[PDB]
RNA sequence: AGCCAGGAUGUUGGCUUAGAAGCAGCCAUCAUUUAAAGAAAGCGUAAUAGCUCACUGGUCGAGUCGGCCUGCGCGGAAGA
């Protein structure tokens, strides 16, 4: 895996997205399908474009190095697979529920849909969002 | 592209082979109105140096007795079959 | 099977294959098969090693044969006593000293070159090695 | 929505009703009959076009018949009448077979958007353009 | 097995092992590739 | 290197309409959704399906696949 600079670019890119973001959502394919790939991510295309970097790399010190600088509560989320689905347009968008809705639609499991950070909450399926 | 190199004192068949059997090899620097200078230098460096294409084109600064002499590699003697150098002619 | 097209003399002295080779640098192609060992290559071995290369790389690429026989080897028949003349010329050989580039190749990948030269090297008596064209 | 029970995508030209040499045993491998791919198969086919291959989902259940929703015809079968040359592919890099531009394939791209996956039209445009790239038709951009 | 003087890794699952001084090549997939010596 | 994971909707793609369907042969060798995916390195099919690997994720978490230059060894190595 390429140099400390190349690696630094990846996280320093991820930290800048948290500065211009708000809501996030976990997703753990622990027996998904690529037929699912372009539902949870295809959604993000249907939002607008490529910018929505789901950056699946919550490793104990990888995205948790960027944690100290931005949102300290996500350190405990580390254990077991998580994807930091950083959003951009629309404060608290519909991208949170669709991971939980896709889970039923042929994806086996999805991290027990625990969630990330808006009111600093845990595992809660929440339809109450701005629409 | 900077190499430390010693001045030769013994020179001929006997010296050169003794030298090449000690991880070094004989080279020579010449050019301009000045006299030619025989130069003993390390093998394992210059072997790794020549892999780059810049070596046989760009200017090299050979360090001898403190003094840094600017040169280009004009001619070179490969060992017949083994991948290793015998001798280098440095033009100034 | 390679052979001189007419010569001055039919039969030649045995001689002594000594010293180092002269065709040492890879001149024409990008890659080459250099002779590490000493020995002699027959006309048959050269053709056999050429066919093994040519078939491995397929129609594509270009191959040179830097060596050529031009030394006739005599052999006395079976159940024949010594003397009563020099024997009859049976086969033609190129003397190979160490350092000699045998074959040269161009217009192929480095990965697929090395495997082509192994198949040739397996047909030759002499111990050989791969060499690349270095710029000066 | 249910998981993998017994669904497979497989049938030649949709005009060819009841294929025995082309497919035969495969569609009649399970409990579903050979007659099902003839009467019900040409119901949806006759709306769009015949002499055209088109796929369909074969989610077999223990009842008798199966539920299904048809999708879309694939890339290069559409790039016959659209492309020009029947022989799609031959020796492209060594010998370029044909060529197609962006204007046609971009226009052809969006007509399958009911089935196709993507963000914008320009997103799937370079995909369904690219479907030409790979027929020896180095895209005339 | 084969007892050739030049044993080598024929397929991917073939594996070289030195048992009691002799070099052997043991395989999971094809028992044909099982070969000793050399 | 290990471990529950992912590793596509059209591609039955044209082709010699008997099929080549990611993988007989042709060549191209798409680009989207994006953590990632070659329109594919191998297995398996009349061809599909299917199972692996490339890659990408999360765990345990530290040194590690490979090539020349060589010093000594090993097999190759059976006779009255
Ligand atoms: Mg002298
Ligand atoms: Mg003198
Ligand atoms: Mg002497
Ligand atoms: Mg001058
Ligand atoms: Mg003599
Ligand atoms: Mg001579
Ligand atoms: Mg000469
Ligand atoms: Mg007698
Ligand atoms: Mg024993
Ligand atoms: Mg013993
Ligand atoms: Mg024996
Ligand atoms: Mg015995
Ligand atoms: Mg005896």
């Amino acid at each position: 895996m390429a140099l400390n600079l190349q690696d630094k670019q990846a996280i320093v890119a991820e930290v800048s997205e948290v500065a211009k973001g708000a809501l996030s959502a976990v997703v753990a394919d622990s027996r998904g399908v690529t037929v699912d790939k372009m539902t949870e991510l295809r959604k993000a295309g249907r939002e607008a474009g490529v910018y929505m970097r789901v950056v699946r790399n919550t490793l104990l010190r990888r995205a948790v190095e960027g944690t100290p600088f931005e949102c300290l509560k996500d350190a405990f989320v580390g254990p077991t697979l998580i994807a930091y689905s950083m959003e951009h347009p629309g404060a608290a968008a519909r991208l949170f529920k669709e991971f939980a809705k896709a889970n039923a639609k042929f994806e086996v499991k999805a991290a027990a849909f625990e969630g990330e950070l808006i009111p600093a909450s845990q595992i809660d399926r929440l339809a109450t969002l701005p629409t | 592209f900077t190499i430390n190199a010693e001045v030769r004192k013994e020179q001929g068949k006997g010296a050169s082979r003794r030298l090449r059997a000690a991880n070094k090899f004989p080279a020579i620097i010449y050019g301009g109105k000045e006299a030619p200078l025989a130069i003993e230098l390390d093998h394992d460096k210059v072997m790794n140096m020549q892999a780059k294409a810049e070596f046989y084109s760009e200017v090299l600064t050979i360090v001898v007795d403190g003094k840094e002499i600017k040169v280009k590699a004009q001619d070179v003697q490969r060992h017949p079959y083994k991948p290793k150098l015998q001798h280098i002619d440095f033009v100034r | 099977m390679l052979q001189p097209k007419r010569t001055k003399f039919r039969k030649m002295h045995k001689g002594r294959n000594r010293g180092l080779a002269q065709g040492t640098d890879v001149s024409f192609g990008s890659f080459g098969l250099k002779a590490v060992g000493r020995g002699r290559l027959t006309a048959r071995q050269i053709e056999a090693a050429r066919r093994a290369m040519t078939r491995a790389v397929k129609r594509q690429g270009k191959i040179w044969i830097r060596v050529f026989p031009d030394k006739p080897i005599t052999e006395k028949p079976l159940a024949v006593r010594m003397g009563k003349g020099k024997g009859n010329v049976e086969y033609w050989v190129a003397l190979i000293q160490p350092g000699k580039v045998l074959y040269e190749m161009d217009g192929v990948p480095e990965e697929l070159a090395r495997e082509a030269f192994k198949l040739a090297a397996a047909k030759l008596p002499i111990k050989t090695t791969f060499v690349t064209k270095t710029v000066m | 929505a249910k998981k993998v029970q017994a669904y497979v995508k497989l049938q030649v030209a949709a005009g060819m009703a009841n294929p025995s040499p082309p497919v035969g045993p495969a569609l009649g491998q399970q409990g579903v009959n050979i007659m099902e791919f003839c009467k019900a198969f040409n119901a949806k086919t006759d709306s769009i076009e015949k002499g055209l291959p088109i796929p369909v989902v074969i989610t077999v259940y223990a009842d008798r018949s199966f539920t299904f929703v048809t999708k879309t015809p694939p890339a290069a079968v559409l790039l016959k009448k659209a492309a020009g040359i029947k022989s799609g592919s031959g020796k492209p890099n060594k010998d370029k077979v044909g060529k197609i531009s962006r204007a046609q394939l971009q226009e052809i791209a969006q007509t399958k958007a009911a089935d196709m996956t993507g963000a914008d039209i320009e997103a799937m445009t370079r995909s369904i353009e690219g479907t030409a790239r790979s027929m020896g038709l180095v895209v005339e951009d | 097995m084969k007892v050739r003087a030049s044993v080598k890794k024929l397929c991917r699952n073939c594996k070289i092992v030195k048992r009691d001084g002799v070099i052997r090549v043991i395989c999971s997939a094809e028992p044909k590739h099982k070969q000793r010596q050399g």
